[PDB]
């Protein structure tokens, strides 16, 4: 729980607990019972909805698909979704285990095959590569139940790379590839139905489990522009012969005037 | 009175040419509907000294900062950095002091 | 069997709810676990971090590292030189650390710092009221009404930043973020108390704000953040 | 407080400030 | 009844879970268990025994006995003779029981023996530098730029065998199999240290390879192999 | 897996059971629970409070607060002054505390109090016979045939107030809330004892009555009310 | 009596006169 | 780890290198 307030009577200090300096980079240790009298208050206030694994941990979207013929296809990345990656990019490194559900639309019998990276994925319904005897698959009728498996943590590392300043290729290359794409993936999930009757909406909400953030960091002012890029620079229109110009796309809202709000 | 968007930063160009603008603002006129004198906003004073940075009255209660180049802006010698203060006040008279800092970009 | 029942709520899936899931890829042992510097366990540690307010937020300076200082003087009468609403909806303490945590959740309770900074020369010295004005009443514009509330009175000397401690002052047990009339969290002014006084006649100095929480501070009811759009697709 | 996959990855959601806020000397 | 509910990942087939299935034809009891020789607990023993590498797969001696040697002989100047790429998706590698164990796994993690024998009279001697460039370096094409890796240098005579154990460097904890840029796990080369010189000035010897894991060595991920392939229907 | 069973009854969304569901907003911290007076357990507490009989439901005097007390007079022979028939569906109790408790459940078993006041001046004084009809009999219409009932004679001077216990007389265990001819529960009836004789006159006296519940009071098959209607929608 | 949902709020339904009927001095 | 079938077969999964590597005298 949070601390509870001490009373304090009028104090006439020579050490001003109320006079810091910004410069040093440390914040103020400035209690309400350094500037005015304060009463004792008993509180039972807590941040439990405030920590990691409950700021994180509530099954967010983190990809649409549509089935085109029987047949989707996503790579399993937290970046589509804005308002998921933001509160990733809250931290620099997360190690999670992530539990997958599946909220599909479609009517009959499902298949989700969870291909490990380094091997090729099925690339259509009735392919060959659907018959596999190491991928680990997932049959469901998604009538009578939602699937759901825990992928744990997959990471060649300690924690996930929210960000990365690095490359993946040495100086002389030319496909080089900045940011988090090369250091971390996750596979795919590939689905396919083996009926017709339903849609073809199919949902992959992903909850973050057993999480531990590394080293936090600026929350994102700016709508973003790709995935994999941490780019802000929006170009709102290629055609049209205002094409160079670049939008913003920040929150920071204004006010008429200064000391009149 | 209240001098609109004044608490800001405006920008010159280094060779800027004489009639130059580098900041518009405005003025709200504290209910009261008196209107502005009209020598007036001025700039009082300038943070190191400084002429050419003469208020100009554009179209409305709207007003503007504009180099009159009785002063030349040199970048690669000083100043650099200008603080103007401009004095807006009306017919009653409820004065208001404002700032502008002028800064010198280097046109190279 | 043994009788079972499967009451509501049995067959559903909400997203906010705690349950075990089949571990896909069984057998899998994880990379191991080292000593990285900074382990952050509670986002209210992220809250508790001063951080700048935007105070010059007008239509020129936004876009700008202009707007996170206003511009002083030396003046003769008493002027109020900048209010802050007390709101984690409102646009200066939402963009900042403590309110990008808060504007997530939508109830807190706590107290706020507020550490202002001048910067200016070392013979620049003077003296501001800062005055938190307690919810319902009104934004005072006088200083003699100003100073009824909760103030400090800061010189300027051999340290440049001084913190006004805004109290936890409310009728509810809990205020909510996005700011109405009825929990409204009042408002916070800086005053002139008796000048700014710079070595030269048109002399300024430049005063920004950081606020941060207290020990005390709580948030609940975590919802979606106001400060974050999508409107393309990330491809 | 049951673990009904026998796993630890398996299971639910498991459970100091001044690193930041003072991180001198 | 007893008050049960069924969460998502209730009704799901999952094929790599692991649950009771009820026993058709109970009763049966099973024919008994002999100890029959050779019993295998873990695919990890059969990559740790030593393969052949393919080291000549060019385009004429695949499908043929004499892709498993290359022919050395009494050069003067010194010549890179042989470089096997680190990835266990290089064809190299992925054909002998070490790789196509680890084929089947997304991650690896430990150390490769990989042991040269120089097939050759009693009276062929040579010295061979054989170096293990860590991941991040360039190809060396030089022995000198060789040499300040990871290498061992064999003399020949009286057992025709030298292991160079390459070490487990890397940044990350796991190597991916199919192999990348950001993984790549090195190279290994085979240089002339002093020269091949045999007792007559046209001989020849051939040099084989043989790879294992180490003790140390890890997988994990268990994935499909690309080393499989169904195009047909097997009737 | 273990064997279960899902009997009729499992699947089913009563309004009235009792069950366990899962907690939307996981670490959410309500607000804290403080002293507040007057807090109520059971709304038989609600019941047990003396409230205003409307003994003067007639269709002029509803709609007016007049409605509330009968006006008495000096009179030479016994009238029959108020008839309450003891039903809880009756207009006289229903509208009461009492009553519009005791209209949400099918049942009551217990004792009723009837209190009667006389607003009147200091002078004027009254002996009146308060008779309860047992259930099963005839409502009197003579002193003689209502003083043979469960009865109290109350003088007027000093306190203005007398209370009938209207014991629980019954064949049953309950009596329904809406009143049959099986279990009806009687009738209260105030006469004129010895006469009322004001000061003057023409002088008169105001009698209220008010109605609460005995502690030996019971309630059981919680329904709608009836005192309640909605024909158009609250928008 | 056991908690299925490990919350207080999750459970079910849980379970004097005189401050009414007598309030006085 | 409980049983629910009754039976050896209806379980889950069940739980030296030198036979090989090194099958010398
Ligand atoms: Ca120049
Ligand atoms: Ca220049």
């Amino acid at each position: 729980v949070v601390p509870d307030t001490k009373p304090s009577g009028p104090q006439h200090t020579t050490k001003p607990s109320i006079l810091g300096a910004m410069e040093i980079g440390a914040s103020s240790n400035a209690t309400p019972e350094s500037t005015i009298e304060t009463r004792y208050v008993y509180n039972t206030n807590t941040n439990a909805e405030a920590d990691v694994e409950m700021f994180l941990g509530r099954s967010a979207l983190w990809g649409k698909v549509t089935l085109t013929r029987q047949y989707a296809k996503w790579e399993i990345n937290f970046q589509e979704q804005a308002h998921i990656r933001k509160k990733f990019e809250f931290f620099t490194y997360l190690r999670f285990d992530m539990e997958v559900t599946i909220v599909t639309n479609n009517k009959g019998l499902m298949q989700i095959m969870f291909v490990p990276p380094g091997i090729d994925h099925p690339e259509t319904h009735d392919d060959r590569k659907w018959d596999s005897a190491s991928n680990p698959s997932v049959f469901f009728q998604p009538k009578s139940g939602f699937p759901r498996f825990t992928i744990p943590f997959t990471g060649l590392a300690s924690a996930y790379y929210m960000f990365y300043d690095g490359y993946d290729k040495p100086k002389g290359s030319d496909n080089n590839e900045y940011g988090i794409a090369p250091t971390n993936d996750m596979g795919l999930l590939c689905f396919r139905t083996l009926d017709n009757s339903g849609g073809n909406d199919v949902k992959i909400y992903v909850k973050p489990k057993h999480i531990t953030a590394w080293v936090p960091r600026p929350p994102r002012a700016t709508q973003y522009t790709h995935k994999y890029s941490t780019n802000y620079h929006y170009k709102p229109n290629s055609s049209g012969p205002d094409e160079h110009v670049l939008k913003d796309r920040h929150f920071i809202k204004t006010r008429p005037l200064i000391s009149s709000a | 009175l209240h001098l609109i968007l004044l608490p800001a930063t405006g920008n010159v160009a280094e060779n800027s040419p004489p009639g130059t603008s580098v900041h518009k603002f405005s003025v709200k006129l504290s209910a009261s509907l008196s209107p502005v004198i009209p020598g007036f906003p001025q700039i009082v004073n300038s943070n190191p000294l400084t002429e050419a940075f003469r208020v100009n009255w554009l179209s409305g209660t709207y007003f503007e900062v504009v180099t009159t180049g009785m002063e030349q802006l040199d970048f690669e010698t000083g100043p650099n950095i200008f603080d103007l203060q401009i004095y807006v006040k009306d017919e009653v008279g409820v004065t208001d002091l404002q700032v502008l800092t002028v800064q010198v970009t280097d046109v190279n | 069997g043994l009788p079972t029942r499967l009451p509501s709520g049995s067959q559903q899936f909400m997203t906010t709810e705690d349950e075990q899931s089949p571990n896909i890829l069984p057998g899998f042992h994880p990379s191991k676990k080292i000593h990285i510097p900074g382990m952050i366990t509670n986002v209210m540690h992220m809250a508790r971090v001063d951080s700048f307010i935007p105070i010059n937020n007008i239509q020129g300076e936004v876009g700008k590292v202009s707007m996170y200082y206003i511009t002083v003087t030396k003046k003769t009468v008493t002027e109020r030189i900048l209010v802050l609403p007390l709101e984690m909806s409102n646009t200066l303490f939402a963009t900042t650390l403590l309110g990008e945590v808060l504007n997530y959740y939508a109830n807190w309770s706590g107290s706020i710092t507020i550490t202002f900074m001048c910067v200016c020369d070392a013979f620049s010295t003077g003296k501001f009221l800062v005055a938190y004005t307690p919810p319902g009443g009104k934004l005072p514009e006088d200083r003699k009404q100003a100073m009824l509330g909760v103030h400090i009175i800061w010189d300027l000397g051999l340290q440049s930043s001084c913190t006004i401690v805004v109290p936890w002052i409310s009728s509810g047990f809990y205020r909510r973020t996005k700011a109405d009339s009825f929990t409204h969290g009042g408002y916070v002014s800086l005053w002139y108390q008796t000048a700014f006084v710079p070595p030269v006649s048109g002399g300024t100095g430049s005063i920004l704000a950081t606020c941060s929480a207290c020990p005390d501070m709580s948030v609940r009811m975590l919802r979606d953040s106001p400060m974050m759009e999508q409107k393309n697709e990330l491809q | 407080n049951i673990n009904y996959y026998k796993d630890s990855a398996s299971s639910g959601l498991s459970r100091d400030p001044s690193k930041f806020t003072q991180p001198l000397v």
